C-alpha cells in the first residue's frame, strides 16, 4: 500500500508539473516555477 | 486490520517529511532583484555625477 501511495503522489506530480500555477509562469514579472518537482521526482525514482 | 494502516501512514509521513525538507533545504534560492535604474546617457552630464 505504501509503494502504491507512492505510485499515485508520482503521477499527480506528473499530471501537475504542467498547470500554468504549480510549473509555468503564471506571474510574467513578479517571483512558483519550483524545480522541487525534480527532487520530488529524484524522491519518487530512487 | 487498522493498525497496520496506522503504522503505514505514520511511515508516510515520515517520508513525505522528509521531502518537505530536502525541497526546502537543497535549493536555496535568492534572487537579489536589487531595481536599480541602469545607468544612462544623460547620467554622465547630471549633476549627481559632477565631480
Amino acid at each position: 500500500y505504501v509503494t502504491g501511495f507512492f505510485i499515485a503522489v508520482s503521477v499527480i506530480a506528473n499530471v501537475v508539473e504542467t498547470v500554468p500555477c504549480g510549473s509555468s509562469p503564471g506571474h510574467i514579472k513578479e517571483l512558483r516555477y519550483a524545480v522541487a518537482f525534480f527532487c520530488l521526482d529524484t524522491a519518487c525514482v530512487m | 486490520w487498522k493498525g497496520i494502516a496506522i503504522a503505514l501512514l505514520v511511515i508516510l509521513v515520515i517520508c513525505s517529511l522528509i521531502v518537505t525538507s530536502v525541497i526546502l533545504l537543497t535549493p536555496a534560492e535568492d534572487n537579489s532583484l536589487s531595481q536599480k535604474k541602469k545607468v544612462t546617457v544623460e547620467d554622465l552630464f547630471s549633476e549627481d555625477f559632477k565631480i
